[PDB]
């Protein structure tokens, strides 16, 4: 994992060395470069993972996660170059920064072998995120967001780290492969069932669970557009890697403790849904939709199949992508009106025909259209549920018609109807933007042809 | 062709029009009255429907009561 | 004579109804002549506002800003805990998760029975 | 509002046609019409009710 | 599609229905007669003459604006100016 | 619908068949000697011809014939009247034979009712 | 080879043609309207082939020409039913719009 | 182009149910105005029309007549 | 009631600038000045590329890829009527029985 | 909609728009031309019987008893203008209507493609600049101190101004654009 | 298939009427195109005698089908009389369109 890893600490280097009119021009390029190197991981096998080393290794599971954080850094840097024109050269530096140590943290984190420098790297990655939010934001509430985020995500880990010292004390390892050889059954009394909450809790809190969200909302409102893009595609990734690396050895207490986490999941994706119908803010309506994402796939980790862990695994990248797709839209509507209000600039479709055009692809693509990646995981999940149960049915299938119904509303509001007539400033849409949201599509539609390539280890 | 409008009176028609909407109106009751002749019992039936009334105690196999 | 018309929340009573249009006091006028001047005073500054040359931007809606405000960052502080509300959310957050997962329960441990008792058809159900 | 309209009344459709879809991969481990057919001798009422509201 | 219209058809027409009205003598109208003072109409007449021009020209001329139409000049106006007709 | 549908409900369903139950007495309960049906089209020969299970009734012969003729003369298909016929021939006496049995069991129920009904009269008496 | 599935999987391809053609200047001009109604009256006489194929003999098929994905014990692939349900809709509904298109020729000119 | 509207003198409610309608005022006491701004629609090509039994038997008198012929070449034809 | 003097002169006034302005919306006569940069060989050039290449591909790809692997494409087996011929091994599939004819 | 509203509707207002609608829907009820002249004189002869009423509470109290009436014998779904809100034509070429600030945001070569209509916009841009001072003058010039009591808006004065707030109702977008 | 034909036909008709009468979409505005419009009218007329099944046109051998069908099978009997009144209704509504469209004197603008 060093040709991957090492890359990206040599474009710290470049990055501040760079002239100050080429800085976007060269961590573009060289952002691009170590993706594509970065996608040789996706060569995996069909027995076992790729272990690099005794402290990085690649799996089925890893390799999409690590390919997206790659490619999804160029995008950052687009959005970033978009809204930062006025700011000094070092404070572009010091952003470009940012950027660059959060994607060096998530790749050490997709790729630690060990539990324990899986969690010091997961929680590294919370400082880039909250310096960035706290300093770029651009209204008065990002402070009280990067508090609620990291005191939400802080007070979840703290019991982990407990944990996992305590695993590491009984059992004498915490490296994967270990834990997953010389597993055994985790007995029902209280002890396990607090380990077994410490852990998930967690990841929960990560995900973010149902009654544990309200960080989502706030950090990604408040966030800069790269913040925004970064936590939604990636950050939010975090949870279900790690549920799915937990639960090796939490079996069979997951057959037991899962039940109230369940229910929360799926009422809260409903809850969730319905209140995207009635969200007078384009960003909060995007945050509560990966909100019902994020939940679905706590219910496929909770229920625990192998038809289920694959699409999670789809659902996961394909929310990533749509995510991303979906703020960097709303970020241009308010690069022109400098307001998040949904309902203050209409007519977009009149206005600007490709960006109505790039709309309508991503939320087709956000409702389960298929033959898309997003639909493969939802139906995936779906069944895992029905085969879990005979009523999960009914939940699945109210939460996809609030779904079909909020996305095609905001399609509907945003871009149908007639023009705003006071609001003339909306200029025809930038080649940086159109290539953005072309970037960002295209890769969809691949992964909708190439579908076993993001299925997991399960596959 | 060019057809020039008209202010409170009938609209021009063209005889192509005219003898084609006769053509086709002819053409159907042509088609229905020749199908009516030949194959008639699409309509009127083919089989005889037979009053289960008239059948015989001895052809049902019906005992005498008394017997 | 004719029927009544029973107007209800989701069919509103028309104007051409209402029994107060038709009793129309002084003070009424002098009223309307009021809400009269208060929207020609609103549609005189958005028209100079919207016919300035010089104007490139967006006119800011004192009105949607407070809706918008109201509808997010208001609603807290303004939050008392009342028996009404208690009673509420404890209602709607608490009473769907504890039916649903009785229902789920219940489900499942038919299943469970039925599995253990050996009566339960489950060939050819191989993809789980 | 015809849209959506439309889009809502074919989305439970879709919630009937996802549940017999899901049914019928669960007890005849296959999606098309030849194992379906070779597998259900006497198809049950969840699957033709689902397919009856999708339709 | 359909002929554009013009400021002579838009007369011509407007002039037509009032003169099949019977209670304007066609003699003594004109484009600058007005219903009430010079013609001898009432309010309900004025609503009607509105309501055959709607029925002439087939849109709707909204009743804060038809109780206006005195004249029918006035109304080619309105018409045209509705209509976009400029010539 | 029909005058049976009329007496069955608003009348005595005890003297009306039942078409779930149809026929509650012996085949041979007033047939002396009843041959049994003749099929003419083998169990192999349909499955070749590969007809639907709904048509492998006893008329099958007829619609093997048919279709057969209806393959080999296939730009003109009106030439396969008289086949046509023959099966809708066979498949009318199938159908009046049915009626024959509706009929039957209806007149024997009758007469059990009316045995019955006189048996109780000599018992009574 | 039978001419089934060949005339079959080319009806449903030359239907999807004159999509791959909408980024050209056919599609910038005012010949696509007519472009595309020629498309489908080809279409509609290619399907009536087979259509006269299963009068005959009574030919069906099934295409499972590419393979998607193999999720464990389940195979999804990219596979078409050509039964008589098919291969007698796909005619009547060419049909249905050749001259549904050609209408609209005519009635959405402005 | 630049059509001519038709004379206005022309238009007359006589023949035409508006007569009977005015009749009706009239007897009632009353007068309707507008008589011959809708008497354009009761002349012209369009004073007669047909009725719902007749527009379906359109094409019946040729449809019949070619029956007829078919016919008869049809039995010619079997004859000989 | 009727246009007070002040509407009735600024409804004059508008229709004028408004008349004005479309009549400036008219166009020239060489206004779109654009940069410098039979019906059956139309049918044949359309019909060839459109069906004939189309059709090739799809042969090729059946014939030769598609017909490589089983049960890729399978056809319903003909339907055998008694009194047939079998082509592929010479046989005759035999007459049904003699049937009790009916008038 | 291009008469600024009042403050109230008149009791002939009122009554007048009444019969108007009544009219319309009798019109929808009566398919027939003869039928709904026939009954439209029938209603007029009705409005001419109430006519004359000298005591105003009486003619208040017949409105609101006609009023009733109509509502009960509405027809449920009555005759609409296609372009009237209504109408099943009605708002279908908004999403047609561009205005001229999109117009100037074109490229030079856009521009350069249609050089006479520009030079005419340019005569409009700069008649409209030599107006805007004069005209909101104007507007603070003529309005009492309290404020616009009214949505009405006052004509040109002078030979060589323009009436105040003109632009866009001038430049409205056409009624079928495209 | 029979549908499909003979309903394509009949909105292709309304759509021909609806833009000879600009855009007017009601049949109380209609009027007069029996003479009018002779082909519209005629393919209007054939399109309704097949929907309500004529006894030798192309809704007849599935209408008729249908009918006999319903009647001779094991079904409902609330079931088969909605669907005896629902063909009634159906005559009575092309009915109703062809009267209120193509009989009588024109309601259109002049
Ligand atoms: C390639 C896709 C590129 C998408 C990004 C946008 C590109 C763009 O704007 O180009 C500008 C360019 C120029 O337009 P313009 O007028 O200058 O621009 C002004 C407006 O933007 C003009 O706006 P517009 O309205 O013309 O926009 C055109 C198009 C732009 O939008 C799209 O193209 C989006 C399409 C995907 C939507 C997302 C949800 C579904 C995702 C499925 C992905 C599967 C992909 C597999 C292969 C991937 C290959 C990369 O939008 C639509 O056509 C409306 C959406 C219709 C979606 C219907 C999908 C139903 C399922 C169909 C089958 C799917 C595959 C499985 C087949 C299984 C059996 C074989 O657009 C075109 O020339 C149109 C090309 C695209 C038309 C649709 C093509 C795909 C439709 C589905 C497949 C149908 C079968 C035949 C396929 C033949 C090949
Ligand atoms: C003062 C007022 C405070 C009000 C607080 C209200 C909080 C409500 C939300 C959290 C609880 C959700 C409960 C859902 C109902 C179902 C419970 C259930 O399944 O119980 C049986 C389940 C399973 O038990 P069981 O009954 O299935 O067990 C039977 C099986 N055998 C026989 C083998 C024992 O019980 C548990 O899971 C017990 C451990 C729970 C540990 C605590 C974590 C719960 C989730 C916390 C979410 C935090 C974020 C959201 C809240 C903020
Ligand atoms: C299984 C899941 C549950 C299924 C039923 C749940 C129904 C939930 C209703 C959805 C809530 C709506 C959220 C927002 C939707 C969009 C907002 C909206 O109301 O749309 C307005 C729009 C406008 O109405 P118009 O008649 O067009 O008038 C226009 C006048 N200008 O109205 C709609 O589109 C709403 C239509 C759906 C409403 C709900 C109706 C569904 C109820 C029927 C369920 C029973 C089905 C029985 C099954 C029978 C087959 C076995
Ligand atoms: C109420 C719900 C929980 C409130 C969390 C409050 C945070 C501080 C609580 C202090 C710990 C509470 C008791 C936890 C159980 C415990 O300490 O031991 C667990 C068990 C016992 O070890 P032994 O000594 O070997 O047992 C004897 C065997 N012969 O050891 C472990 O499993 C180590 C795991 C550490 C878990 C401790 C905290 C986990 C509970 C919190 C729930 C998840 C965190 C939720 C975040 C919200 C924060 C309030
Ligand atoms: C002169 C040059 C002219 C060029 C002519 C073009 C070439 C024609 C065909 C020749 C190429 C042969 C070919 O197609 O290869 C087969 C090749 C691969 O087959 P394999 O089994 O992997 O064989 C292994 C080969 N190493 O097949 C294909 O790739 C064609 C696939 C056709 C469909 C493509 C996808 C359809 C689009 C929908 C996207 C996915 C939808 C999801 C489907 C859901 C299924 C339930
Ligand atoms: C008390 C509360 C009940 C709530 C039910 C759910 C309401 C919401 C439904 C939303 C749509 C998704 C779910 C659809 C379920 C369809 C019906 C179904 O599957 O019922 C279960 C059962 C299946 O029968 P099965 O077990 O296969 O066969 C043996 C017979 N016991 O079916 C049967 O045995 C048949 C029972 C009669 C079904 C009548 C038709 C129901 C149609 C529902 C449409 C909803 C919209
Ligand atoms: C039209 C469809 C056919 C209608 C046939 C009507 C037959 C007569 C009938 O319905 O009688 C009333 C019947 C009582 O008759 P009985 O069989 O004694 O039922 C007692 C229940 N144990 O009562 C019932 O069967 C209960 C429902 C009667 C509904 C009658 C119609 C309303
Ligand atoms: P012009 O300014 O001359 O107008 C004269 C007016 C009417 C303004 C008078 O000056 C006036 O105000 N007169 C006194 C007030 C008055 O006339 N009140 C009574 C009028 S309302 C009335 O009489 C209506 C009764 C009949 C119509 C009722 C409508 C109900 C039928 C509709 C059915 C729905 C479908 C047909």
């Amino acid at each position: 994992m060093l040709k991957i890893i090492i890359p990206t600490t040599m474009l710290l280097p470049m990055t501040w060395m760079s002239k100050h009119n080429m800085i976007w021009i060269n961590a573009t390029v060289h952002s691009l470069l170590i993706s594509l190197i970065s996608l040789s991981l996706l060569n995996q096998l069909g027995e076992n993972s790729l272990n690099f080393s005794l402290t990085f290794f690649s799996d089925s599971l890893s390799a999409p996660l690590l390919v997206l954080t790659t490619w999804l850094l160029p995008l950052m840097l687009m959005a970033s170059q978009s809204h930062l024109s006025k700011e000094t050269t070092t404070r572009k530096k010091l952003y470009i920064t940012m950027l660059i140590l959060l994607q060096l943290f998530l790749i050490m984190t997709f790729t630690a072998t060990e539990l324990i420098l899986f969690y010091i790297l997961f929680e590294a990655t919370l400082v880039p995120t909250l310096i960035i939010i706290t300093r770029w934001g651009n209204q008065t509430e990002r402070l009280n967001a990067g508090l609620y985020f990291l005191f939400y995500t802080l007070a979840g880990s703290l019991p982990l780290l407990v944990a996992l010292v305590y695993i590491q004390n009984t059992t004498g390892s915490l490296n994967f492969l270990i834990i997953h050889y010389w597993s055994h059954p985790l007995s029902n009394s209280w002890s396990n069932i607090f380990m077994w909450l410490a852990c998930i809790m967690a990841f929960m809190v990560k995900m973010p669970l149902y009654g544990l969200h309200l960080w989502l909302p706030k950090a990604h409102v408040e966030a800069p557009i790269a913040g925004s893009m970064v936590l939604a595609a990636v950050l939010l990734k975090l949870g279900g890697y790690g549920m799915m690396r937990i639960t090796t050895i939490l079996n069979p207490l997951t057959n037991y403790m899962a039940y109230p986490f369940l229910m929360l999941s799926m009422w809260g994706m409903i809850m969730t849904s319905s209140i995207c119908l009635r969200q007078t803010d384009l960003k909060s309506l995007i945050a509560y939709s990966s909100v019902s994402h994020m939940a679905l796939v706590i219910v496929a980790i909770m229920i625990q199949t192998p038809w289920s862990f694959m699409g999670a695994t789809a659902l996961m990248i394909a929310h990533g992508l749509t995510s991303s797709m979906l703020f960097c839209l709303a970020n241009t509507n308010y690069e022109r009106v400098h307001s998040r209000t949904m309902i203050l600039a209409r007519g977009l479709q009149t206005l600007l025909p490709l960006m109505a055009t790039w709309w309508l692809v991503a939320s087709l693509t956000n409702l389960a259209l298929p033959p898309s990646i997003n639909l493969i995981g939802e139906l995936f999940i779906i069944t895992a549920s029905f085969s879990w149960s005979n009523i999960t049915i009914i939940l699945m299938g109210m939460n996809m018609m609030i779904t079909a119904l909020y996305s095609l509303y905001m399609l509907i509001t945003t871009q149908r109807g007639k023009y705003t007539h006071h609001i003339n400033n909306i200029k025809p849409s930038f080649t940086r933007e159109n290539a953005l949201m072309a970037l960002h599509i295209l890769p969809l539609l691949l992964l909708t042809l190439n579908p076993k390539m993001i299925l997991g280890p399960l596959y | 062709v060019h057809i020039e409008p008209r202010y409170r009176q009938f609209p021009q028609l063209t005889r192509s029009q005219l003898i084609q909407a006769e053509f086709f109106s002819a053409t159907m009751w042509f088609w229905i009255l020749w199908r009516f002749w030949h194959d008639s019992d699409a309509v009127l039936g083919h089989f005889p429907y037979p009053d289960p009334s008239q059948w015989t105690d001895e052809e049902l196999g019906i005992l005498p009561d008394d017997e | 004579s004719f029927p009544k018309y029973k107007p209800s929340r989701l069919a509103t009573l028309p104007a051409t109804l209402d029994p107060a249009e038709y009793d129309i006091s002084p003070e009424t006028r002098k009223a309307q002549a009021e809400r009269l001047a208060i929207r020609s005073r609103l549609k005189r500054e958005y028209l100079l506002q919207y016919n300035d040359p010089n104007r490139l931007g967006v006119i800011e809606d004192p009105a949607l800003i407070r809706w918008t405000y109201a509808r997010s960052a208001n609603i807290y502080p303004n939050f008392r805990p009342t028996p009404k509300t208690s009673l509420l959310g404890a209602l709607f957050g608490i009473g769907p998760l504890f039916f649903w997962y009785y229902v789920f329960k219940t489900d499942r441990d038919k299943k469970e029975k039925l599995i253990q008792e050996g009566k339960l058809d489950q060939t050819f159900n191989i993809s789980y | 509002t015809a849209a959506l309209q439309a889009i809502l009344y074919n989305r439970i459709g879709d919630i009937g046609f996802v549940l017999s879809m899901a049914w019928f991969l669960t007890h005849s481990n296959a999606w098309d019409l030849q194992q379906i057919f070779m597998l259900n001798n006497e198809c049950p009422n969840m699957p033709l009710i689902g397919l009856l509201l999708a339709a | 599609d359909a002929p554009p219209l013009t400021l002579e058809a838009i007369k011509d027409r407007v002039l037509y229905v009032l003169k099949l009205y019977d209670k304007i003598d066609p003699e003594k109208l004109s484009v600058n007669s007005h219903f009430m003072k010079d013609l001898g109409l009432d309010s309900l007449d004025q609503v009607e003459i509105i309501m055959a021009m709607e029925d002439e020209f087939g849109f709707e001329i909204p009743d804060i604006d038809a109780e206006k139409l005195m004249c029918p000049q006035e109304i080619v106006d309105y018409i045209a100016d509705k209509k976009d007709v400029y010539e | 619908m029909g005058a049976h549908l009329a007496r069955r409900y608003l009348g005595d369903a005890s003297k009306e068949p039942d078409p779930l139950r149809m026929p509650t007495f012996p085949p041979d309960y007033g047939f002396p000697e009843r041959k049994e049906r003749e099929m003419v089209a083998t169990q192999q020969e349909m499955n070749d011809a590969q007809l639907m299970l709904q048509q492998r009734d006893y008329c099958a012969h007829y619609l093997i014939q048919l279709l057969k003729c209806k393959r080999d003369s296939f730009p003109n298909f009106l030439a396969c009247k008289h086949e046509q016929h023959d099966w809708d021939y066979c498949e009318h006496l199938d159908y009046v034979k049915r009626m024959k049995e509706f009929e039957r069991e209806r007149r024997l129920l009758q007469r059990k009712k009316r045995r019955e009904q006189r048996e109780a009269e000599m018992a009574r008496g | 080879m039978n001419p089934f599935a060949s005339l079959t999987l080319t009806t449903l391809t030359i239907l999807t043609i004159p999509i791959m053609m909408s980024n050209s200047n056919i599609y910038k001009t005012n010949l696509y309207p007519n472009y595309v109604k020629t498309t489908v009256s080809y279409a509609f006489t290619l399907s009536l082939v087979p259509l006269l194929m299963f009068m005959h003999t009574g030919q069906e098929m099934i295409i499972s020409n590419w393979h998607w994905m193999t999720l464990q014990t389940v195979e999804l692939s990219l596979s078409f039913k050509m039964d008589y349900f098919s291969v007698m809709f796909i005619p009547v509904a060419l049909f249905v719009t050749w001259s549904i298109m050609e209408f609209s020729m005519w009635y959405m000119h402005s | 182009s630049k059509m001519e509207l038709p004379d206005y003198k022309q238009w007359k409610i006589e023949g035409t149910p508006l007569e009977t309608v005015q009749e009706k005022l009239a007897a009632r006491g009353l007068r309707d105005p507008w008589g011959r701004n809708e008497a354009w629609r009761y002349s012209g090509g369009f004073a007669n029309n047909v009725s719902f039994v007749g527009a379906l038997l359109k094409g019946f008198k040729w449809g019949f007549a070619a029956f007829v012929v078919a016919v008869g070449a049809e039995y010619y034809l079997e004859s000989q | 009631s009727g246009y007070t003097p002040d509407e009735k002169l600024r409804l004059q006034q508008l229709r004028e600038l408004r008349r004005r302005w479309l009549k400036d919306q008219e166009l020239s006569p060489r206004e779109p000045v654009l940069p410098p940069r039979y019906k059956t060989y139309r049918h044949s050039i359309f019909a060839v590329t459109h069906v004939l290449i189309p059709v090739w591909i799809i042969h090729y790809y059946l014939k030769y890829h598609v017909t490589a692997k089983p049960y890729t494409v399978v056809e319903r087996k003909p339907r055998i009527f008694p009194g047939d011929t079998i082509l592929e091994t010479g046989e005759v599939i035999p007459l049904m029985k003699e049937f009790p004819d009916q008038h | 909609a291009f008469s600024a509203p009042a403050a109230y509707l008149t009791h002939q207002q009122k009554v007048l728009r009444l019969y108007k609608r009544a009219l319309r829907h009798l019109e929808s009820w009566c398919v027939h031309r003869d039928k709904y002249r026939y009954f439209a004189c029938l209603m007029r002869a009705r409005f001419d019987e109430h006519k004359n009423e000298k005591d105003m509470v009486k003619a208040t109290q017949l409105l609101r008893q006609a009023e009733e009436e109509f509502w009960y014998g509405q027809h449920p779904q009555p005759y609409i203008f296609p372009e009237s809100p209504g109408g099943t034509s009605y708002e279908r070429y908004e999403c047609y209507k561009v205005p001229e600030w999109c117009l100037d945001d074109w490229h030079p070569s856009e521009k350069a493609m249609y050089p006479d209509y520009f030079a005419k916009r340019e005569q409009w841009k700069r008649l409209r600049r030599e107006s805007w001072e004069r005209e909101v003058k104007q507007l603070q010039e003529e309005t009492p101190p309290g404020g616009p009591r009214t949505e009405a808006l006052p004509p040109a004065r002078k030979e060589g101004d323009l009436p105040p707030l003109w632009w866009h109702i001038v430049t409205r977008p056409r009624e079928r654009p495209m | 298939c029979m549908h499909a034909f003979f309903k394509a036909m009949l909105f292709m008709c309304s759509g021909s009427i609806i833009h000879s009468l600009n855009d007017e979409q009601d049949i109380r505005k209609m009027g007069g195109l029996y003479k009018a419009m002779p082909f519209t009218t005629t393919a209007l007329i054939i399109g309704s005698l097949a929907l309500t099944g004529m006894p030798y046109l192309t809704g007849f051998y599935s209408k008729d089908l249908i009918i006999e069908a319903v009647n001779m099978s094991y079904t409902n009997a609330w079931a088969l009389l909605m669907t005896l009144i629902a063909t009634s209704l159906t005559a009575a509504y092309s009915t109703r369109i062809i009267f209120f469209a193509f009989l009588g004197k024109p309601r259109f603008p002049p």
